[PDB]
This record gives C-alpha cells, structure tokens and sequence, in this order.
C-alpha cells in the first residue's frame, strides 16, 4: 500500500513515458485471453476461403456435406453476418 | 523413355466462351449457383485423376453449360446485364462495393424471370 | 531484347563481388558491395522475391552496410587508398573479369562446360513453373508462417539476438 | 469505427473470393486445354523438324514414371516469339 | 623471439 | 520493363542536372551496433500484417508478443548497464 | 505515353521542390514580423528563378582533397532517391502499384544516408567528417522508430500496398485510431530529413514525407468516377502538414545530439514498442483483422 | 539428430520444414510435391544403404524435377538444331510459332 | 542448372577467395565476409522460390538475421583491435608469435 | 563479467552445442554453431588483455569463415536434392565442402593454425572450455554424416593432424601450446575412425575430454603458465605434481593407465577393416606426443627444480578453490582400462 | 499582409496537383475508359491475360460482352 502508491507516484512524477509504455504493453499482453472475440477472430480467419473447396466422392451416409451450395447442409456463415 | 500421350487437335475444340473477365465476375455468383454440377464433377476429375489428359469430356461439359447459362440472360434482360458489367469493369479491382443498384437491377430478373 | 535481364543482373552481381573481393578501400568496398546488393535484389525481384528482395535493401543495404560505412569513417586512415593505389587491386580486377568472361563466353558458345558442377544452362527464364499462386502471394504466406509453423525457429533466433546484445556490450565495455 | 469497417471489408473479401471460387473451374478447364494445345503443337512441330538426328524419336518421357508432370515453362512455349516468352515468364512480375 | 610476459599483459 | 525505366529516367535527369551544374560554369560505434541489432529484430517482426490472417492465430499472438517483449528486454538491459546511455 | 507520365511527375515535383522555398521564406518571414521575398517579381513569384539560374552560373568549387568520383555520385544518388519515392504514392492512382510499396518506400528512403555519409567522407574535412558522422547516426537511429510506427500502423490497414490505405481510412481519418502514433510518427519525420543538388534532395523528402504522412493518417474518399476529389484533398492535406513542418522550423531551439539520442532510445523507442504491442493485439482483440486481398 | 529428444517427448521442433511436402500454409504445394511423396514413401523403413539403391528411379526423377536438368537439355538441343536448321532456310516456323 | 545459378556460385567463390587472403585491411576482410552471406542469402532465395518450397522462405531472412550476429560481433572485435593497436592493419596481429 | 551475465553466457554456449546434437534440420545445425560462436568470443575476451584480443580475432575469423562455408555446403545439398535432413548428403562437392568446413572448426588439418594460438592468448580457464566443450558439436555432426563421408579426404585429414600434433608439440615450451598440439594430435586419432565406426569415435571423445579437464584443471590448481613455472609446483604442492605426472603418462597411452583404451580400440577397429598400414603409422608417431609428455613430466615431479626464496611464503597459505570434479576426473582418466567392455553402452 | 503567402503556395499546389491529375487521366486514356486494372496477385494477372487474349486485338481493355457469344 504505502510502498506501491509511493512507487507509482515516484514513477509517474519524474517520468510518464516508461510507465505509459509499461502500462500499454501490460494491457496489450494481458487482454488477449479476456475478450470473447479472439475466438471470433480465428473463426472469420478460417471462414475466408482461399483454395477451392474440392468436392468429395458421394457414396451415401454423409448428410453433413451438401449436394448444392444452396443447400442448408454444411457450415453456415450467418454468425459473421451479424458480426 | 515412354510415349508422352497427347490428345490430338481435333478433340481439343470447344465452344469457347467469348466473354471478358468483368462480365464473368458480374454473373459469377449466379453462375456458381445454377451450374455447380458441371464444375463440381469436372474438378473432382481434376483432383481425383490428377491428370489433365484424363479429364477432357468434363472439360467439354463445363464450357457447354457456361454457354447454356449465358443464353437465357441474353434472352431475358440482356440490357440490365450490360449496365451492371459496364460499371463492374470500371473498377480496377473489380470492386463489388461500388456496384449495388446495378447489382439489384441484375438479380431481380433471375429472381422472377429465371 | 529485355530477355537479357536473364544474365545482365547476374553478371553485374559477379563484377560487383570482384569489386570488393579484390580488397579496395573499405569505403570503395562498401560501394562495390552495395552495388552488388542493389543488383542482387533485381534477380530476386524478377523471381518474385519482392518481400525478401526489399528486406535486403532494408537491413543489408540501409542497415548492415551503413554501419560498415560508420566503422570505416571512424578508422579514417591518414592516407586513404584508391582503386589505383595498388596494381594488385587492378590485377585482381582484370583477373575477375577474365574468369567471368571465360564462363560467359563458354556458356554462350558450347553450353556444356564442366567446371565443378555439370554447369549447362540456357537463359534462366525456363526454370519458372506454369502454376498460379491464386489470391495468396506464395512468398508472403511463407514468411507469415513464421509465427504459425516456426514457433521454434523464432525462439532460438530471438534468444541469440538478446545474447547478441549482451556479448556486444560485454566485449566493448572496455573494463 | 475501424472495428465495424474492417469486418465489412472481410465480408467484402469473402464475397470477392466466393466469386473467384464459383468462377475458378472454367479457367482450370481453359488452362487445361491451353497447355495441352501448346504441348500438342510443340510435338507436332517436333514431328516436322527433327528426323536427321540418329535416335531422337518424338515424345520421349524424360521422367521414368508414367504420371503427368506439370509442364515446365520452357518446353511449354519454347519455340515462340521472344515477346511471348517475356510476357509469359515475367509478365505479372513486371506489370506494375 | 622473446618469451611472453608472465601476466600476459603486453571537452 | 516499367520499373527500371522509371529508375533510368530518374537518374538521367539527375545526371543531366549535375552535369550542366559542374560543366556550364566508441559511443558513436556502440549505438550503431545496437541499431544494427535492433534493425535485424525489426525485419523479424515485419511480416506481421500477413501473419495476422493465419489459422493458428492463438500461437501467433504469444509468438509475435514474444519478440516485442524480448526486443524491449534488450533495450531495458542496454539501458540499465550504462550502455545505451550516451557514452563518452 | 507512360514515359510522358514520368515527366508529368518528375518535373512538377522538381518545380514543387523549387517553389515551396518561397513559401518557406515568406511563411518564416511573415512569422517574424518580416515580409519574405516580395521585391523580385509579384510577391516573390520569380524569386525561385532568381536563385536557380544564379546557382547554375556559379562555378562549383571542388576541395583539393576531395575524391571527385564520390563527390559527384553522392548527389547523383541523392537526387535519384529524392525523385524515386514519389513514384509509388497512391495519389489518385499511383504510377506504380507495388504490392510492397511501403517496404520499397522505407528501403529506398533509408538509402539516403549514403549520400550524406559519402559527402562528408569525400569532402575530407574535420567539419565534414563529424557532420557526416552526426547526421548519419541521427538518421540511422531513427528508422527503428520509423519502421515500428509504420509496421504497427499497418496492422489495422491490411497490407503494405499503399493503394489499400485509401480503403482502410475511408470512414474516418486513421489518426483517430493511432493519434499517439501520429505524434510519434510526425516528430520522427522531422529529424530524419553538388550543394545545388542538396537543396533538391532533402527537400522533396520534406514534401514526400508529408505526402506519405498525408495518405497514411489523414486519408480521403476516392470516388471511382471523379478523381479530382482525391487530388484536391491530398494536396490540401499535404500542404497543411508542410506548413506545420515549417511552422516548427522557426518555433523551437534546435535539438542537441545527446538529447537527440536520449529522446529516441529512452523516451520514443520504448513507447513505440508499447503502441506496436497495443496495435498488434487490438485487431485480434476485437476480431477486426483486415483483409490483405 | 544425434540425440532425438524431439522423438522422445514427441514435439515438432524442426520437422515442419525439413521436407517440402509437409503441412504447407494454406496447402500451397511444392513444385515437386508429387515426386517427393513417391520417393519418401518408397524409402521408408528400408534404411539408407538399401533405399539409396532400391528407390533409385524415384530419386532420379525427383532430382530431375528439383533441378530441371535432363529435360532442359532436351530443350537445349531442340533450339540447337532449330537455329542450325532454319538459318539456312531448311524449314520455316508455322504461324502459331510466329505469333 | 541455369547460367545464373552458378553466377552466384562463383560470386561466392570470389567472395570466399577475397576473404581467404588478406591484402592489408580487416574491414576489407569483413566486407568479403558478409559478401559471402549475401550470395548465400541470394543463392538460397532462387532455390526456394524456384522450387515453390512454400515453407522454406523462412530460411533466407533468418540466414541474414543470424549472419548479422557474426557481423555485429565482427566489427566490435575490430574496434577493439583498432584502439589498442590504433590501426585496423592486420599485420599487427602477429603479437602472438610465442 | 557479472557472474549472472557470465553464467547465462556459458549457458547459451552449452545450449548452442546442445541444439546441434538434437536438430534434424540442417539450418538449425548452422544456428547452433552460430550461437556457439556468438558467445564463445566474450568468454575469451574476459581477461581483456591484448593476447586475448588477438586470440579472439583469430578464432572468430576462422570459425565464422567455416560457419558460412558450412552454410554454402548445405545449400548445394538443397540445390541437388531439395532436402534438409541429416541422413546422407547427395552431392560429392558438398561432401568435401562441408567436411572442410566442419573440420576447420576442430583444428586438425592444415586448418588448425588457430588452435595453438587461440588457446595461448586466452586464459587457462577459458581454454578448458575451448578444447573440451567446443569440440563435441562439430564431432556430433560428423558422426551423423559418417555414411557419406569420403574416406580418401578424411583419412588424409587424420594423418596430417597426428603428424602435426606430435611435431608441433615437440618444439613448444608454453604449456598452453603443449596442450593444443596434444589436443590436435588426439583429434586426429578420433577423427580417423568415423568412416569405420562412430562408436569408437565417441569413446575416444569421452576419454580425451576427461583427460583434458584432468590436465587443465590440475594446471589451474597449480596456477602455472610455463614449464619453468610448473617446475616450482613440486616445492609448494608436491601432491599435485604426483597426479599430474600420472596423467601425463596416461596421456601418452601407456597401459594399464587408461588413455591407451581409445588408441587400442581404434587400432583394433581399423584392423578389422583391412586397414593395417594406417593404424601402424599413427601408432608409431603417437610416440612423438609421449616425448614432450615425458619432457613435461620430467621437470615437474620426477626431478625437482631450483625453487625460489619467496616460495616459502606460499607454503603458509592454502588454496581457496574447491577444485570441483578434479579428483574423480583423475581416477576416471587413469584407471578405467579394465572397464573397457562399456563400449556397448555407447552403441 | 499574411495573405501574400497564398500566391506562393498556389503555384506549387498546382505543381503538386499536376502529377495526380495527369496520372489519373492518362490511366483513363491508355486503358480507354476503365481505369488500369490492378493485378496484385497472379489470379488478377492471368485474368488480364485472358482479357487480352479474348479481345482479339491484343488490348486487355477491349471488352466483349453479350454481343460476342452466340
Ligand atoms: C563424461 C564424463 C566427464 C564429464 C562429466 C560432466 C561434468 C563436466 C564438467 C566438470 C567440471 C568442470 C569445471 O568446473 O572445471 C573447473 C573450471 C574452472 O572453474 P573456476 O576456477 O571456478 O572458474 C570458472 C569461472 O571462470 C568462474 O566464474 P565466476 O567467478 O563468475 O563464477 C561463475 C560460476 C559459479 O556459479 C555461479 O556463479 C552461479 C550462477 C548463478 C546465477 C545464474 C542462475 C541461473 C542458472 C542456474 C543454472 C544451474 O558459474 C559458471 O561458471 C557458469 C557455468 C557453469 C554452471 C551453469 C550451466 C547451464 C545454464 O570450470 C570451468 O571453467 C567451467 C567451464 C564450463 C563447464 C565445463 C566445460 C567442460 C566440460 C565439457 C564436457 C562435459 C561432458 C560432455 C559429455
Ligand atoms: C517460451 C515461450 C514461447 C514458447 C511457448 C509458447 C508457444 C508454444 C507454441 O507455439 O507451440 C507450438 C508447438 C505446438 O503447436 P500448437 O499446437 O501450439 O500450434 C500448432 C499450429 N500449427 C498447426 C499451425 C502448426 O510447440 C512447439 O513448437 C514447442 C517448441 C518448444 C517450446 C519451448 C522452448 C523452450
Ligand atoms: C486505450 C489507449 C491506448 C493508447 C494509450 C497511449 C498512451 C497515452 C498517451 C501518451 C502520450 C501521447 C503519445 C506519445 C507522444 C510522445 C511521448 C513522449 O515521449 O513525449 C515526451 C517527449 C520527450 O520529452 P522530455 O524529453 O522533456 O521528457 C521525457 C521523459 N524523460 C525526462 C524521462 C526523458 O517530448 C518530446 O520529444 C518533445 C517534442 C519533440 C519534437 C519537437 C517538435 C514538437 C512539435 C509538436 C507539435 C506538432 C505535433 C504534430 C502531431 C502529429 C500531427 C499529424
Ligand atoms: C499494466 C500494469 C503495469 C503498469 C506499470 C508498472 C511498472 C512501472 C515501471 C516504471 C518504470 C520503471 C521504474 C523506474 O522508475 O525506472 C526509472 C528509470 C529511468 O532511467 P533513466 O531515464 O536513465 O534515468 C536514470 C539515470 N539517469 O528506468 C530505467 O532506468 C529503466 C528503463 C527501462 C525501460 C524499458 C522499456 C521497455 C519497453 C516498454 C515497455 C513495454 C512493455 C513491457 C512488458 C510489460 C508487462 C507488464
Ligand atoms: C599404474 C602404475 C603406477 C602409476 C602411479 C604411480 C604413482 C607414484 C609415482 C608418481 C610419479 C611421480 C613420482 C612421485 C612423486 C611424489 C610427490 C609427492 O607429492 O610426494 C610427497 C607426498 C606427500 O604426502 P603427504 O601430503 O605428506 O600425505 C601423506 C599421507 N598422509 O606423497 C603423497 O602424497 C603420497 C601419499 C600416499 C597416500 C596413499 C594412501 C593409501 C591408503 C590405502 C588404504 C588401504 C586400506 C586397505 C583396507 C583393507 C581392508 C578392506
């Protein structure tokens, strides 16, 4: 209490620069694993299709994959639409 | 050390689609929707067979359906096609951003006409 | 023919090296090296090495070689020497030209000389492929994977750089 | 403001990519025919130019395996106008 | 030749 | 074709201007090394804009932060042990 | 006609390099109750012609102990550089839309240190040797702040393609997201910047630095059809910056070297690192990573 | 490695980049990916002594793809006779060759 | 193997020979040092780009960033040997006769 | 050097060497050698005397030259095979190119002129590091590529090293020069058997290593830098010279003193490979190392030498160093001949 | 008076303005209407080469829409 408050007062009086850079780096390296958006960031990164989605040989029992890009099956990008 | 088999010129004759890139990109979205099966089976040949010579007839089909896809849009609202792709072609990046009203003037046919 | 871009930059690279390898003045050696570094970018750029090429222009040209100019200026020998000061410098200069003359002329005539390796070789434009990079720059994705696939190369590279700092100050400390 | 605009660009990019994906297969067929057409023309010229040679029968497989090696840029065009080689080889790299 | 020094020290 | 053409004419006008101009009428080395070591660290963290679009972004954030933490440590060390302070 | 476009850039920039000097002297003049050049032509309009042709008629004396080869190629590079980084500027549509324009700008602008380094060495004088040594260390100190600022700026842009900068800003000036960096960037630009040449070399650097700062932080809206909108906005923004660049020329005592290094390595570099750390995670923080393509 | 510590703890330190047919970013393939895949798959669990001789054509074809040596000289002798044949007017290029 | 590929290779050989014999100057010796890595950086760059080794493009930049650790240590040794002996002349490095 | 700085400095030298022994990628190998050089120089530049600056400059120039010469050899291997693994290289030019680069960093062939001088200028304690720990990583790589090594080149490297190792040591008086020339001769001994058997190279490594610290750290405890200065050790520390003499006898390779174990097994392994002129020549010239070994042994313990009046002062005080690992190093380097079948452990 | 600066700044403002206007106008001219298509990736470039090939006059900016196909 007494030591830390004086120390920050000791720091922030003579120099504001390093305490500013230490603070800005402090949030910049802590906050990564706090907000529920880094999961969003990697999801839209995975969403962006660079290479072609090469089709699979249909032989029955894969209801997951669709038979047409208009089919409801497969991944839905609507989560990013409101994002 | 082996014959490099190459199909003759006669088999290499398709009704090549004579359209620019901008017109291709303008109708690309509806192209993929209504003509997936030709393309889908052709590139499955390209990835399964992994040989250009093994996939020729499917190469015929994709272009043929492209012409079959490029005929009705001539028959129905060719003029809205012109205005859309003549504004798409202006953009150096073919930016879809500065083409919205003309895009709307395109798909409202195919919504009700096609 | 702009087809000469094949060999023109590469042969200038050789004469750039002979310029400073023959030990001219350290300022002049810097001039010879940066010239070779300058044209060396052209070969990489003509191969698609925009990012890698410009980095040579950044750290090798605007970095590494500048600090050499700093050290050489600090040395400031009472009598700086010139490319004509020693005939050995000229003798090596004519020599280095002669070997590259032999290689180039042998290359352009018989195309099948046998120095060290098999040599051979037409204009370089062949070795390129006929594929496409799609929408991703193949080079940019390669180096962007430094933080994705190379999370061990980074540690040893980073650790040595910090250790590079500690050694530099340790031996220049002067006690 | 940058947060909202950047996501808008990402939605724009994937739509642009969607156009490229939906439109890629036509060029794959088109590039497929082009290289095979260019190869067939090269071999046809080979069957006109080179007879006096002792044993250089046309269409020898340089690679032992019977696969399809992707044609390297040299023998693809090769016997064409030097402008064609310059435009095909450097091209994109020089277009700026 | 001479033997080395014993301690190795040579505005 | 286009690039060196722009370079060629640029120096040529530089050439014609100067030609008619002269025809018509330890501390310094120390930081220079630290700049060198810092500059090479700069090149390591240059490809970041493309690296921000990877699929393994979770391991990117720790790794990309690691350079800046470690690079700052070199500055912090260099500062503390006299060093980075302008020597005499 | 592409060659004509080069002359349609190099010469007017050369004239632009020539003609803001009268702006400088008259701004610097009217600032100190003075008038500036106003007797030679109307309001000094012909003052630049009054000095240039005089300079070319002045004999270029050469030091006896001067290496002629370096003494004449150092200005060659100095002018060649000063008129080369004007080529990839995304001014309406750039002459060269290099996908790595920012890197090219930095590598070739960091090459200017060779000209001053060679000038001091080739001159071979006690004044010239230290002055080259001081100038280069001041310069080579300041790309690390330059590079980090530009790197950390471009995380929220998308790539090094200078043309993409316009799309990134569009809605708001990019200063509103990185104004701590703008003052970080602007100050660093001040210090980084035969004898008849050396006027031209550093001077185009002065305007282009502000042109570079203009596109980077204070963007405009480039209407696809009418390009004049971006032309006027770009010129007006880079004029206001340059007036500010000379506004501070006669408003502060000049920096001293020990503070000059102390200011960067102890009060500019560590803060630049923090902002870079802030701007590397924030696109990830808010899932606002930009598209490169 | 002399001491395969990475084999024991099972973490990849330098095997991601040691060969060109690994998990490349965004699945951009190497130029000789197809040939390297055959050579590696042929020479697995065989040992250096046996695999160097047994899987020889795989290595030679992959080397030719990697270096572009033998088929390049095929092209070199293609142009060699061409310049030695059309110069004295023995044959003329067809229109598609001319452009 | 194309003509240019061994235009770098000889350049490395010339740079190696220049470093393998000293004329009078340690700075000039150092200049051939990172000249050798320049060709080494250059030579690797053609290989990786030509072969489409999509993941090996790492190697060039780290080849440069690690050759710098040699260079940075390199001159920093010379500044020591050129402040006791005063001159970077390498013939003054014979004090270790015995 | 602040001990925390020095400790971390040593730590990355070991890490740099350790990285070499555990890296499959060729590039990581060059990194480990690069880090090792990057931190070896400051350790040599710890005393900060002109000889140290001379030695560090020589060491850096030859090591950095071989480091990037090594890097060139890897690229040629990449140029001809597109590989990065350490299994067996695919280009004969690269085989010799890297063999030259690797060998120069060990100082055995004509690429050895730095070794006597670099250890001479630098301090004794840092010399122990140079001639023991900096000699595992290049040897580690060589064992891994022993399949593709060129016997004609490699054995010519071995013959010259042993010949120069004995001949050079005969004419030296500075005991640091004695150790380096002995080390070069030992290096030729181990380096001759890589084409035949890597395991025997390893055994020659540990025995030579333990022997060097045994000799070097005993020299540290005696605090001597010349043969004359070593002579006076008998008066102050008679015990030290007693074990130091038996270490010299073992260093020659006289049974049953261990140190004959590597030479014995090296001869036996080459003899199985129908190479019988080669073992004889190295064995015959191995006696050359014994001559200056006896010469050093003669004027340290066997015959007392004229001491000095001030030496009486040294008797009153006692050593402060705890001579860690000294005792078990002597025994492990002088009596382990009966425990030779431990060769199987290395395999 | 302070407004005498403007004649100084105006001419160089035109001197700075000309490079932008000239580049945009020549882009509209040499590309005939549509601006110079930008190819930052090999995909856009091979698109342009397809446009030049399909034009039949070796001019990429010549575009053949619905009137070309049958
Ligand atoms: C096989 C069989 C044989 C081999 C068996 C294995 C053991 C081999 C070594 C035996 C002992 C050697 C020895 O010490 O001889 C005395 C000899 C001289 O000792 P000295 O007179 O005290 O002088 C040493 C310093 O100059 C004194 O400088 P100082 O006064 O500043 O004191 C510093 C000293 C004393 O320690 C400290 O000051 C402590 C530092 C604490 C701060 C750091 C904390 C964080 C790290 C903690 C690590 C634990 O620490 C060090 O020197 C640091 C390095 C050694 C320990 C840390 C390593 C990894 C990270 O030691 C050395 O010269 C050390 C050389 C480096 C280690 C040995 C290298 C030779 C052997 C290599 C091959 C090994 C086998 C390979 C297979
Ligand atoms: C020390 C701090 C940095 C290293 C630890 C934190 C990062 C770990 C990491 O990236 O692991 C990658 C990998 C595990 O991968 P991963 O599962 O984290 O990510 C995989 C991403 N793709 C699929 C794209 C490859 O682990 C290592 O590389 C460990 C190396 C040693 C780390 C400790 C050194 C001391
Ligand atoms: C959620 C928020 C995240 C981000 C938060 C960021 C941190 C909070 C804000 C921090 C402060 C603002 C950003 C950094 C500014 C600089 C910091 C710094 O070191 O300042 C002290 C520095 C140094 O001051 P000093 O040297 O007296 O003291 C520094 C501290 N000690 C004593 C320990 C060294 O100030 C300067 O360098 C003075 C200016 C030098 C240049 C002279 C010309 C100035 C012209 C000014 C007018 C024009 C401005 C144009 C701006 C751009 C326009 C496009
Ligand atoms: C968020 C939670 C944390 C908030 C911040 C808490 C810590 C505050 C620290 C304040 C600064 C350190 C202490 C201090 O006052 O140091 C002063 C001193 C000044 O040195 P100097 O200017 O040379 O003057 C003395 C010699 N004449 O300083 C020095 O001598 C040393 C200066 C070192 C500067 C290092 C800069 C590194 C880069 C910026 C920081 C980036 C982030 C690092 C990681 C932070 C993690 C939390
Ligand atoms: C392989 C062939 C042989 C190779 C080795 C040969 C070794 C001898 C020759 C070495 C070469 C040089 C010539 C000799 C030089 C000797 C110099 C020397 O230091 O001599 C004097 C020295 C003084 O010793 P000091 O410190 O007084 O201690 C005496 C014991 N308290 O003297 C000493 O330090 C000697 C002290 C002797 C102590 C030995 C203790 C032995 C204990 C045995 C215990 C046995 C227990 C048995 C139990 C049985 C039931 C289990």
């Amino acid at each position: 209490a007494g030591r830390i408050a004086s120390f920050l007062k000791n720091a922030w009086a003579k120099e504001p620069v390093l305490v500013a850079s230490f603070a800005i780096g402090g949030l910049a390296i802590i906050l990564p694993s706090l907000s529920p958006y880094t999961n969003y960031a990697i999801r839209i990164n995975r969403a962006t299709p660079y290479n072609y989605p090469v089709p699979l040989r249909d032989d029955g029992n894969m209801p997951d994959v669709p038979s047409h890009p208009q089919d409801p099956q497969g991944p839905s990008l609507e989560w990013l639409k409101n994002l | 050390p082996g014959i490099v088999e190459l199909p003759t010129l006669e088999d290499l004759k398709v009704q090549e689609v004579k359209v620019s890139s901008s017109v291709l990109k303008a109708a690309a979205h509806h192209y993929g929707a209504q003509c997936d099966k030709p393309n889908k089976e052709f590139m499955l040949c390209r990835w399964e067979e992994k040989d250009p010579r093994r996939c020729l007839e499917e190469g015929k089909l994709v272009n043929q359906c492209a012409l079959d896809f490029f005929r009705q849009i001539k028959r129905h609202c060719a003029e809205p096609f012109t205005e859309y792709w003549t504004c798409i072609d202006y953009s150096g990046l073919q930016l879809f951003r500065h083409c919205r009203k003309q895009q709307a003037k395109f798909d409202e046919c195919v919504l009700d006409k096609l | 023919m702009t087809m000469y871009i094949a060999f023109i930059l590469s042969t200038i690279f050789v004469i750039g090296f002979v310029g400073f390898s023959s030990k001219p003045s350290p300022i002049y050696g810097g001039l010879g090296l940066i010239v070779s570094g300058g044209v060396g970018c052209g070969i990489v750029l003509n191969f698609g090495g925009s990012f890698l090429g410009l980095m040579v222009f950044l750290i090798y040209l605007g970095g590494m070689l500048v600090v050499f100019g700093y050290t050489t200026a600090m040395a400031t020998e009472m009598y700086p020497e010139v490319w004509v000061s020693n005939k050995t410098v000229f003798g090596a200069f004519v020599s280095g030209l002669m070997m590259e003359f032999c290689m180039v002329y042998y290359a352009l005539k018989e195309e099948e000389v046998e120095i060290i390796f098999k040599f051979n070789g037409l204009g370089d434009w062949v070795i390129y492929d006929t594929g496409d990079s799609g929408f991703f720059s193949e080079e940019a994705m390669g180096i962007a994977a430094l933080y994705s696939y190379g999370t061990w190369l980074v540690i040893v590279t980073g650790w040595s750089l910090l250790i590079g700092v500690v050694v530099i100050m340790e031996i220049t400390r002067g006690n | 403001s940058m947060m909202k605009w950047n996501r808008e660009r990402r939605r724009l990019q994937i739509e642009d990519f969607e156009a490229r994906i939906a439109l890629m297969p036509l060029f794959q067929a088109e590039k497929d025919r082009r290289v095979l057409q260019m190869l067939r023309e090269n071999l046809e010229e080979e069957a006109i130019i080179m007879k006096d040679v002792p044993d250089w029968k046309v269409g020898e497989s340089v690679f032992h395996t019977t696969r399809w090696v992707t044609p390297m840029m040299g023998e693809l065009y090769g016997l064409r106008t030097n402008e064609e080689i310059l435009s095909a080889t450097y091209g994109f790299i020089w277009y700026t | 030749w001479k033997p080395p020094p014993w301690n190795d020290v040579d505005v | 074709m286009n690039i060196m053409l722009t370079l060629l004419t640029n120096v040529t006008l530089a050439s014609l201007l100067v030609l008619i101009a002269f025809w018509l009428p330890m501390k310094f080395f120390l930081v220079a090394i630290t700049f060198l070591l810092f500059d090479l660290e700069i090149a390591l963290l240059l490809p970041l804009p493309w690296a921000s679009q990877t699929n393994n972004l979770k391991t990117m954030l720790t790794m990309a932060l690691f350079l800046l933490i470690l690079l700052a440590a070199s500055l912090a060390y260099e500062w503390t042990q006299k060093g980075l302070e302008w020597a005499e | 006609m592409f060659m004509i476009n080069i002359l349609s850039l190099i010469i007017p920039i050369l004239l632009a390099v020539a003609f803001l000097t009268l702006v400088e002297r008259k701004v610097l003049g009217y600032m100190q109750l003075r008038k500036g050049p106003n007797v030679v032509g109307p309001y000094g309009l012909l003052q630049p012609i009054a000095d240039a042709l005089k300079l070319v008629t002045k004999e270029p004396l050469r030091p006896g102990t001067s290496s002629i080869s370096m003494f004449i190629i150092a200005p060659i590079l100095g002018l060649s550089l000063a008129l080369t980084m004007w080529v990839p500027l995304p001014m309406p549509y750039p002459l060269i839309n290099m996908n790595l324009g920012v890197l090219f700008m930095l590598a070739m602008s960091s090459l200017a240190v060779y000209s001053i380094l060679w000038s001091g060495w080739a001159s071979n004088s006690k004044y010239a040797l230290i002055g080259a040594l001081r100038a280069v260390a001041q310069t080579i100190s300041y790309e690390v702040t330059l590079a980090i600022i530009l790197l950390s700026v471009l995380l929220m842009n998308g790539s090094y393609t200078l043309s993409t900068l316009i799309t990134t800003q569009e809605h708001i000036w990019m200063i509103f997201t990185s104004w701590p960096l703008a003052m970080m960037w602007f100050i660093s630009t001040l210090a980084e910047t035969p004898f008849a040449m050396f006027f031209m070399a550093e001077y185009a650097n002065i305007i282009m630095m502000n042109a570079f700062t203009a596109i980077l932080f204070l963007g405009a809206s480039h209407d696809p059809h009418t390009p004049e909108l971006y032309t006027i906005n770009f010129v007006l923004k880079t004029l206001a910056l340059t007036i500010t660049f000379l506004w501070i020329r006669a408003s502060y005592p000049r920096f001293r070297y020990d503070q000059l290094m102390h200011l960067l390595w102890k009060s500019f570099l560590p803060l630049t690192l923090a902002l870079c750390m802030w701007h590397i995670s924030l696109p990830i923080m808010t899932a606002s990573i930009p598209p490169q393509s | 490695p002399f001491f395969d510590v990475q084999k024991r703890l099972g973490l990849d330190l330098d095997r991601w980049m040691t060969i060109q047919s690994a998990e490349q970013p965004h699945k951009i393939p190497g130029r000789c990916h197809a040939f390297e895949k055959e050579w590696i798959e042929c020479a697995h669990g065989i040992g250096g002594i046996r695999a160097e001789k047994e899987c020889k054509i795989e290595f030679d074809d992959f080397v030719e793809c990697l270096l572009r040596q033998k088929t390049m000289k095929r092209l070199s002798a293609i142009k060699r006779q061409r310049d030695k044949l059309i110069k004295e007017g023995k044959y003329t290029p067809p229109p598609h060759h001319l452009g | 193997m194309p003509l240019v590929y061994m235009n770098i290779i000889m350049a490395f050989a010339i740079a190696l020979a220049g470093l393998l014999m000293y004329r009078s100057h340690l700075m000039s010796s150092l200049l051939c040092l990172e000249g050798m890595m320049l060709s080494l950086f250059i030579m690797s760059t053609l290989i990786i780009l030509n072969t489409h080794f999509t993941l090996a493009n790492m190697m060039p930049i780290i080849l440069l960033v690690f050759a710098a650790c040699e260079a940075a240590l390199g001159l920093s040794l010379l500044v020591m040997v050129s402040n006791t002996y005063g001159t970077d002349y390498v013939q003054n490095l014979n004090l270790l006769q015995c | 050097m602040n001990p925390i700085i020095y400790t971390t400095l040593i730590m990355t030298v070991m890490s740099g060497t350790m990285l070499v022994m555990i890296s499959s990628h060729w590039l990581l190998i060059w990194i480990g050698f690069e880090m090792n050089l990057l931190a070896m120089i400051p350790v040599l530049m710890k005393n900060f005397n002109p000889r140290a600056t001379e030695a560090a400059t020589k060491y850096f120039l030859t090591q950095a030259t071989a480091s990037m010469m090594l890097m060139m050899a890897i690229i040629i291997n990449l140029l001809y095979s597109g590989q990065w693994t350490i299994t067996k290289m695919f280009n004969p030019v690269a085989m010799t190119m890297m063999t030259m680069a690797l060998a120069m960093k060990l100082g055995l062939s004509p690429f050895h002129f730095w070794v006597p001088e670099v250890t001479q200028g630098i301090s004794l304690q840092a010399g122990l590091l140079l001639l023991t720990w900096q000699k595992l990583a290049p040897l580690s790589v060589l064992c891994q590529i022993s399949q593709s090594i060129n016997p004609n080149l490699m054995l010519t490297m071995a013959m010259l090293s042993i010949l120069i190792g004995g001949w050079g040591g005969l004419n030296q008086t500075q005991l640091r020069k004695i150790m380096a020339y002995s080390s070069i001769a030992h290096m030729g001994w181990m380096t001759a058997v890589l084409p035949y058997n890597t395991t025997m190279t390893i055994l020659n490594l540990l025995i030579y290593i333990t022997m060097t610290l045994a000799m070097f750290m005993l020299l540290i405890h005696s605090s001597a830098t010349t043969t004359l200065s070593l002579s006076h050790t008998w008066n102050k520390m008679p015990v030290i010279t007693s074990l130091m003499m038996v270490t010299l006898l073992s260093m020659g390779g006289l049974p049953p003193l261990s140190g004959f174990m590597p030479k014995w097994m090296i001869i036996q392994e080459m003899t199985k490979n129908e190479s019988i002129i080669m073992p004889t020549l190295m064995a015959m010239t191995a006696l050359l190392n014994l001559y200056f070994y006896m010469r050093l042994a003669y004027s340290s313990s066997l015959t007392m030498f004229p001491s000095t009046n001030n030496m009486k002062m040294k008797w009153q005080f006692e050593h402060t160093k705890q001579m860690k690992l000294l005792p078990t190093m002597i025994v492990l380097s002088t009596l382990v001949l009966p425990m030779t079948p431990a060769l199987s452990s290395l395999n | 008076m302070w407004f005498e600066i403007l004649p100084g700044i105006a001419v160089m403002a035109a001197c700075l303005f000309i490079p932008g206007m000239a580049t945009a106008h020549i882009h509209k001219f040499t590309n005939g209407g549509k601006e110079k298509r930008v190819a930052h990736f090999s995909y856009q470039w091979n698109l342009m080469e397809r446009d030049r090939c399909i034009s039949g006059v070796n001019r990429y900016h010549v575009t053949k829409g619905l009137e070309n196909i049958d």
